[PDB]
DNA sequence: GCTTGACAAGGCCCGTCCGTTATGGTATAATGGGAGCTGTCACGGATGCA
DNA sequence: TGCATCCGTGAGTCGAGGGACCATAACGGACGGGCCTTGTCAAGC
RNA sequence: UCGA
């Protein structure tokens, strides 16, 4: 039967397999622990073959190719089987997850990551199940997808554990201080200083939308009130005309004064100049370069012929 | 997109205002990681072709959300805003931005009737 | 500028990834997204691949790259070889389209479950 | 009481609401069965408060309980009980005058409406065939059994999914075939058993789990029936769900109330069979019989039912990771996941509305308001015209004139008067009985829940009664299953207890409803609901004296308890002694905030020595008089057109309501700013601002902040705040500049709350709430500083006044004394108002209110007029004409009444003197002031903020927005030949962030310059269809040229 | 109209220091998921069902 | 080849308001001394 | 939610 619902699809394929016993669980463990010693020979040899082991067979060391590609394909298979009968282990611990972060289809495939490394680790000769191996590696893949994941601004492993250090130890403090709470109790139990604590509860706060809606209807949104961090035309025009009469009282001055105070701050050539620069495209050397501008700048300084750049001080 | 079509800003309370988009994009590209992981370990197939499904109800969700499938949600139960989602509505870009624009130079009050006076003529404070 | 009539067609992918590969003086480019991540939570500086990626979309600030050390006017037009960010303006940001190269091809949603369904 | 349905319901919560949750909810069990967990829910404590209700609101915190229960945790193998008090959650309380406080602002919860639990038939015709009965069974919670029965004699059920066969649901429950046939007329039902098989009591839970979940199991079968119906905690048809089966059905058995009974799905069918037979009733779904209200009680019930099934997840999955012993009960219990559940319906809901405090009028309304919508009610898409319309049961229930015209008309109604809702949610009327033909006036009361439609006789309170005797009329209109007609006196049963019944409160206002239009009435009570408190109100003279009692339910009236002996009065308290620890004290709030920005002043009245009596007037409030209410102000009105100054709805008043103080309230507003921790350098508030000199720093006092009494002005600063930058990314225009004159730019920035445009007062309430004071801050803030503003605000042109009528109008023009017509006594006209507004929308109540109001005037008498007579002719013309002669017989006013025009005087002109041709009816008018003032309307902008992507003009009056240019603008301007004012309004004023360079520079220089560049709202769209894997581009049509044009860049 | 020794000021550059951060691991046994839809009206295609 | 049923598409315009845990190695910003680089002061050519 |  046709159904939308792509939980029921991958839920009917799951119930669709036959799960394994307790003895073939000991069984599937030897070809996977036969895989890995020969992965570990590849790995091993890949370093002086030239990354190209496709026909160097050195566990063999037209019959003994046959039966080394027999061999290679049942121990596949038996990683394949041990991977997918124990898919329902993985969709009763994600259903324990599906609230925080993420969604339950993306909990099963990071947990079926965590049965592949699972079941590389498992060894057999300890005499423990393979049920209670697993369930350590399936809750670790999960609980690590949403510190990686599930999170726009995502934060580091490390800083969810210093969060859930807190939350134990006000709850600490709340059984032996009954009533009147503070911030200076917890940072003394932590060791650590009041400003570091600030930085934890700013960085712990969720992301909001920009498409939610403020009010009571859908009428208005939250990006409606919120401004762009750009300048307003205001100061971009009165910008141009500063250029209009900050050359105007240069143009009275000396050709050659004028042309000290254009190229050291960066009149048009878009580009600072420094002192040293302007000595080297002309024939005089230093110390007079520096006496102009001491010129330049005293007598703008003077009440003549400078009355329109006094309201300009901002 | 380019980022400034989905814009990330920050509120007064140190909150950060970001877009659906963002949500969408991310949802791609943590499902197409996994699928290159899976492919490279050598997977099962029934893990690479549950992946290969998610990774086509991602794209689909961020072309046109609630087309095919059921619609995906995030922190608030409202529908995400999809690419095609800001363009077809009475709130999309042709019908609030391009037709209809906030001009400069404007305002509003309330009207009096104003006698003695004529036509072509307005009382302006 | 002043252009005369629209043309719409069908996006080819040797067409997607023109507007996402953008020439740099390197070997190879950097203009395509590979990382979900957007920003920094300590400081409010965005990651060298991701969403909001300084070298593929451009700088974030006017003339000052990601790593630092050219934070002045008087380089334009440059790539820093450290970093890998062009100093420009910053309103280059919104006119720079990045691409995400898929493991799996991806049946477009408006010619399949569309009407009629031009794809079936 | 006007307030039972607020009051009564968290009453019943606080007693039957809670414990009836906790005790379904304990005990729990775990996965082993080691231990459970069972709470003593009638035994919880509901500590004190922690703030004052005052002191809730202005430190922005919610009025708010502590719960907490006995827990006793329990093993299996060991005995032991753990017993420990655990906290629950926040839970808001009532105030007294039945609101809440959630974070500083007074909310109310408004009563939804929805339909009742219970089974529901219904004629269909889907198409032009055959007459099909269909059936609904609605439960309180859980899933729907809808029965219907196509031609043929095919009966199906129906459980969103494709239908079945009756006899697949009836097997499946668990029954027999001569089980059904013996309570069924079985020769219908063999047409529906041939074509369905003959199923066992395990052939049928097979092909039930086939069909509902597309391999079947004989275990999978049961699980899933019985989750939907017979499982507790996910199917409830509630106590009003048992009542309305028991009735319909008629069902022996009674208080199931938790599992559906297996034999009531058997009477369901069997009254849907006997539909085809003509025999039984269809129900209706707009009859109040079938329509339930719900109230703080109950919708409080489902928040912590949906708050503890969260609870017992968490107490499940810590049960079973902890194998060992030795726990604490107080861990067991997350109170997180329930003071979130609580917190979203106060404060994130929608049911949960923004409390109107504009007069007590809008106070008493908005508590008994009645509205279709919410979670689990009705949608703006889906209201039709039949759920809009009146019902024939709404009579005396809803009121049918108080409604919200525009989007919301007929959705949000009002209570009636006299209605009252009992236990099981509908609602009531008072009815006196009525013995052959004699009114018994003597007892109480029936409260008939409804239910005189197929049964009584009805008649209204309008029929003429004599003293003990009999009834006058011989004719007596009623009615009678929902239509009129007119019986014999000895015949009826009931009769209406006041002829306000039918109205609401606010709609009992009205003197003379009966001659006004039921149109005029609708806004007439909508108006009353938004008059501001003036300064100095006074008591109409033609009131309805139903004002005493909405001013004591209302809640800012200090009445007495105590019947004792008043002995201080001052401005601030009243102190009493009662009599038969004996000094109370009355507080009194002086000028406090409103939530519509207007005052709550409360004003002292009685005196030292005065015997009192409970339920007597101590202190009247702000829009209250003695013992009344008073909205407005009664003055002197003229029918008569001025000088175009009263064309069209316009209002003409005179300069003596100016330096009276008549219409002159008093606005408080409240600022806010914070001294948030910016993460470059923490912000801290200086007086030493950069770039503000003395100007400015004339009203702190060394900290940055305004004192108290401090007259503001528009463009002030209140509290001044620095906030540090690390741009440094100065351009080489300011650093030539600032190297001339020196003065190093600070690394600050001014970022001072000042106030906005067209605002001033003065300065009342400068408290500031900054940490180790004894309260809690918001995250990233270190000191918040709050501002009230008092201002008093004249009337002035442009303002919204109206009356209790409908004649709403906005002042044109204020006129001085000697310019206003004037009385032959002397007297001038305060308002002039225009007569050819009245016959036009039927306005005749306001005719009669100003000639009986002027009657009242000469005499001093202030008449208490009920509506809804009498006589007929005889109580509303001969009254008025008949009190205007007795007003005519004192010596010194023989000009009041003409024997030629009675309702008319001679009015002489005040500009010329000379008397006008014709006379015109004067009169004492009770006009009221309403909140569209002409400042809350003033904006105006030149250039300001812009939009995040699309880079245009934003919009409001509080943040510098912009006038929208619609696309009903444009279809105007293409109209015309405006191509050069159309494309200026697309280009250089929104969405170019070089045009408007350009085009601001060019007005400033003198040289305006054409052709603006490509808009940004267009590249944003261009940008967009490419990500949506479109390659669309612009070309160029040039010779021999096809190339792609950069739009962008 | 210019020129030279002298005195600090400060930006990069290159070492280490320690907080910050990415990565891998833990062995009783544990093995198919929840949460709403059930009161809108009209028109145009698209299946599908005889 | 015509008749039922289901799914997708529309449903007025402006303004105000309120709103799990731990161990271990790799990575990177901060701090400090050394090295030219750059701005400034007093006479003397 | 409220005004036209
Ligand atoms: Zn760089």
């Amino acid at each position: 039967p046709y159904t939308e619902d792509s939980i029921r699809i991958y839920l009917q394929e799951i119930g669709r397999i036959r799960l394994l016993r307790a003895e073939e669980e000991i069984e599937l463990a030897r070809q996977i622990a036969d895989l890995l010693e020969l992965e570990l020979i590849r790995d091993n040899l890949t370093l002086q073959l030239e990354r190209q082991p496709s026909e160097l067979e050195w566990g063999k060391q037209n019959k003994n190719f046959a039966a080394f590609r027999r061999r290679l394909f049942l121990d596949r298979r038996a990683k394949d089987k041990m991977v997918q009968s124990n898919l329902r282990l993985v969709v009763s611990i994600a259903k324990k997850y599906m609230n925080r972060g993420l969604s339950f289809q993306d909990l099963i495939q990071e947990g079926s990551l965590g049965l592949i490394r699972a079941a590389e680790k498992f060894d057999h000769e300890k005499g423990y199940k393979f049920s209670t191996y697993a369930t350590w590696w399936i809750r670790q893949a999960i609980t690590r997808a949403i510190a990686d994941q599930s999170r726009t601004i995502r934060l580091p492993v490390h800083l969810y554990e210093t969060i859930s250090r807190i939350k134990k130890t006000t709850k600490l403090l709340s059984q032996e201080m009954r009533r009147k709470p503070t911030e200076e109790e917890i940072a003394e139990k932590m060791e650590m200083t009041i400003e570091k604590l600030r930085f934890i509860a700013k960085s712990a706060q969720l992301p909001i939308s920009l498409e939610t809606p403020i009010g009571k209807e859908e009428d208005s949104r939250l990006g409606d009130f919120i401004e762009a961090d750009g300048e307003t035309p205001e100061d971009e025009v009165s910008k141009n005309l500063l250029r209009e009469d900050l050359e105007n009282v240069l143009d009275t001055l000396s050709p050659r004064e004028r042309d000290v105070l254009r190229l050291r701050y960066g009149l048009d050539d878009g580009r600072m100049k420094t002192l040293e620069e302007i000595g080297q495209i002309f024939n005089v050397t230093r110390e007079r370069i520096r006496q102009i501008e001491a010129k330049a700048l005293r007598k703008l300084r003077h009440p003549n012929r400078n009355s329109i750049l006094k309201e300009y001080i901002r | 997109i380019p980022p400034d079509l989905r814009p990330m800003v920050q509120l007064d309370g140190g909150r950060f205002a970001t877009s659906d988009l963002n949500d969408l994009y991310r949802r791609v590209i943590n499902r197409n990681n996994r699928l290159a992981r899976l492919q490279e370990i050598l997977a099962p197939e029934i893990i690479v072709r549950n992946e290969k499904r998610m990774l086509q109800e991602a794209v689909d969700a961020l072309i046109d959300n609630g087309r095919r499938g059921r619609t995906v949600v995030g922190a608030n139960n409202r529908a995400l805003k999809s690419l095609s989602d800001i363009i077809e509505g009475k709130q999309g870009r042709f019908r609030q931005n391009l037709l209809g624009k906030r001009v400069d130079y404007s305002g509003r009050s309330v009207i009096v009737v104003g006698p003695n006076l004529k036509i072509y003529q307005c009382g302006l404070p | 500028p002043r252009f005369d009539y629209v043309k719409i067609a069908i996006a080819s992918p040797e067409r997607i990834r023109q507007w996402g590969e953008r020439t740099l003086p390197n070997g190879t480019v950097v203009g395509e997204v590979t990382k979900p991540e957007t920003i920094n939570y300590r400081t409010l500086k965005p990651e060298m691949d991701g969403l909001f990626c300084e070298k593929i979309f451009g700088p974030s600030k006017d003339w000052e790259c990601w790593c630092g050390k050219y934070k002045r006017v008087r380089h334009r037009g440059i790539v820093c070889e450290r970093c890998g960010v062009e100093v420009t303006e910053s309103r280059v940001r919104r006119h720079r389209m990045g691409y995400i190269k898929l493991a799996a091809p991806v049946t477009h949603v408006w010619y399949l479950k569309g009407i009629p369904s031009y794809l079936s | 009481d006007l307030i039972e349905i607020q009051h009564a319901s968290f009453h019943w919560f606080l007693e039957e609401g809670l414990i009836e949750e906790l005790n379904s909810f304990s005990p729990i069990s775990d996965y082993t069965g080691k231990l459970e967990l069972h709470f003593l829910g009638k035994d919880y404590k509901l500590k004190q408060p922690k703030y004052d209700v005052d002191e809730s609101k202005r430190r922005d915190a919610s009025y708010s309980v502590q719960m907490y229960v006995p827990t006793r945790l329990i093993n299996k193998e060991t005995g032991e009980i753990k017993e420990q008090e655990v906290f629950i959650g926040d839970l808001p309380l009532m105030t007294e005058r039945g609101t809440f406080i959630i974070n500083g602002a007074e909310r109310v919860i408004v009563n939804q409406i929805v339909r009742s639990p219970g089974v529901y038939y219904k004629k269909e015709l889907d198409k032009n065939g055959r007459r099909t009965y269909s059936a609904s069974l609605i439960p309180n919670r859980g899933a729907w059994l809808k029965f219907e029965t196509d031609k043929n004699g095919l009966v199906y059920v129906r459980i969103k999914t494709r239908k079945l066969s009756a006899q697949v649901l009836l097997k499946a429950i668990g029954l027999s075939d001569n089980e059904i046939l013996d309570s069924l007329h079985p020769e219908f039902y063999q047409k529906t058993l041939d074509k369905e098989g003959n199923p066992t009591e395990e052939e049928a839970l097979v092909e039930l789990y086939k069909k509902l979940r597309p391999p079947p199991t004989v275990s999978g079968g049961q699980q899933l029936l019985e989750s939907r119906f017979f499982d507790p905690k996910r199917y409830d048809l509630g106590r009003v769900g048992r009542y309305k089966l028991n009735k319909k059905l008629r069902l022996n058995e009674a208080d199931t109330t938790r599992v559906l009974t297996p034999q009531d799905i058997l009477a369901a069918i069997n009254y849907l069979i006997n539909l085809e037979f003509d025999v039984g009733t269809t129900d209706d779904i707009d009859h109040l019989g079938n329509r339930r209200v719900r109230s703080v009680g109950e919708l409080l019930q489902n928040q912590i039912r949906v708050g503890l099934n969260r609870l017992e997840r968490i107490i499940r999955e810590r049960m079973t990771v902890s194998e060992s012993d030795a726990l604490t009960p107080a861990s067991l219990v997350n109170p997180k996941p329930l003071v979130a559940a609580i917190k979203e319906f106060f404060g994130s809901s929608q049911l949960s509305q923004f409390m109107d405090q504009t007069n007590p009028l809008a106070e008493l309304t908005h508590k008994r308001r009645i509205s279709a919508l919410g979670p689990g009610g009705l949608t703006r898409e889906r209201a039709g015209f039949a759920v809009r319309d009146i019902h024939p049961s709404h009579h005396g229930r809803i009121c049918p004139v108080e409604t919200p015209e525009g989007p919301n008309a007929g959705l949000i109604g009002s209570l009636a008067t006299c209605a009252r809702v009992n236990d099981y949610g509908f609602i009531e009327t008072p009815y006196f009985r009525v013995e052959s033909g004699r009114v018994r006036k003597d007892l109480d009361p029936v409260y008939l829940t409804a239910d005189e439609e197929d049964d009584m006789r009805v008649a209204p309170g309008d029929i003429p009664t004599d003293e003990e005797g009999n009834i006058i009329g011989e004719s007596v209109p009623i009615r009678y299953r929902q239509e009129f007609s007119t019986t014999s006196p000895e015949q009826v049963d009931y009769v209406a207890v006041s002829p306000v019944q039918i109205i609401s409160v606010a709609t009992s206002m009205i003197p003379f409803l009966e001659h006004d239009d039921a149109n005029r009435a609708l806004m007439g009570s909508n108006m009353q609901r938004q008059a501001v408190p003036l300064l100095r109100p006074e008591r109409p003279l033609v009131g309805t004296g139903l004002e005493a009692q909405a001013a004591r339910d209302s809640g800012m009236v200090i009445v007495s308890r105590t019947h004792g002996i008043v002995t201080y009065v001052d401005a601030t308290e009243i102190r009493v002694q009662p009599h038969s620890g004996e000094e109370i004290v009355y507080p009194i709030q002086k000028y406090q905030r409103s939530n519509q920005d207007t005052c709550l002043n409360q004003r002292p009245l009685v005196y030292a020595g005065e015997d009192v009596v409970p339920g007597q007037v101590l202190a009247d409030g702000s829009a209250t008089e003695g013992g009344e209410l008073a909205l407005g102000q009664n003055i002197l009105v003229a029918y008569m057109p001025w000088e175009g100054y009263n064309y069209e709805d316009a209002i003409l008043i005179s300069e003596r309501l100016v330096y009276d103080d008549v219409y002159t309230s008093i606005h408080i507003e409240k600022f806010e700013i914070e001294a948030r921790q910016t993460k470059l350098g923490p912000e801290e508030i200086t007086r030493e601002i950069p770039n503000v000199g003395e100007d400015a720093l004339r009203n702190l006092d060394e900290h940055g902040i305004i004192r108290i009494g401090a007259w503001v002005e528009s463009g002030d600063i209140l509290v001044g705040k620095v906030t540090p930058k690390g741009e440094a990314d100065q351009p080489p225009e300011e650093k030539l500049l600032r190297a001339i004159f020196g003065e190093k730019a600070r690394d600050v920035r001014d970022n001072s709350l000042r106030v906005p445009n067209g605002e001033k007062g003065r300065v009342v309430d400068v408290r500031v709430f900054t940490r180790e004071k004894g309260d809690e801050l918001p995250p990233g803030a270190n000191m918040v500083v709050r501002i009230y503003v008092a201002q008093k605000r004249k009337i002035q042109v442009g303002d919204k006044m109206a009356g209790r009528h409908g004649n709403k109008g906005i002042i044109s023009r204020i006129l001085p004394i000697e310019d206003m017509p004037y009385l032959p006594d002397g007297r001038p006209i305060d308002i002039a108002l225009n007569p050819l507004g009245v016959p036009s929308r039927m306005n005749v109540g306001q005719v009669f209110e100003c000639l009986l109001g002027w009657a009242g005037e000469n005499l001093g008498v202030r008449f208490k007029i009920t509506p809804f007579d009498m006589y007929g002719e005889e109580a509303s013309r001969d009254t008025v004409h008949g009190l205007l002669e007795e007003a005519s017989q004192r010596p010194n006013k023989d000009w009041v009444f003409n024997e030629n025009h009675p309702g008319k005087i001679q009015v002489f002109d005040g500009r010329t003197g000379e008397p006008f041709d014709r006379p015109i009816t004067v009169g004492q008018a009770y006009m009221l002031k309403l909140v569209h003032l002409v400042d809350d309307k003033i904006h105006a902008r030149s250039t300001g903020p812009y939009s995040l992507v699309t880079q245009q003009p934003l919009g409001g009056k509080a943040q510098q927005g912009g006038q929208r240019f619609g696309e009903m603008e444009v279809w105007a301007l293409e109209a015309y030949g405006a191509a050069y004012i159309l494309q200026e309004l697309l280009t250089v004023k929104s969405d170019d962030m070089q045009g408007r360079n350009e085009a601001l520079n060019a007005i400033v220089k003198g040289k305006s310059i054409p052709r603006p560049g490509t808009p940004e709202s267009f590249k944003v769209l261009m940008r967009e269809l490419q990500s949506l894997g479109l390659d669309i581009a612009a070309h160029k049509v040039q010779l021999s040229e096809d190339g792609e044009s950069a739009d962008a860049e």
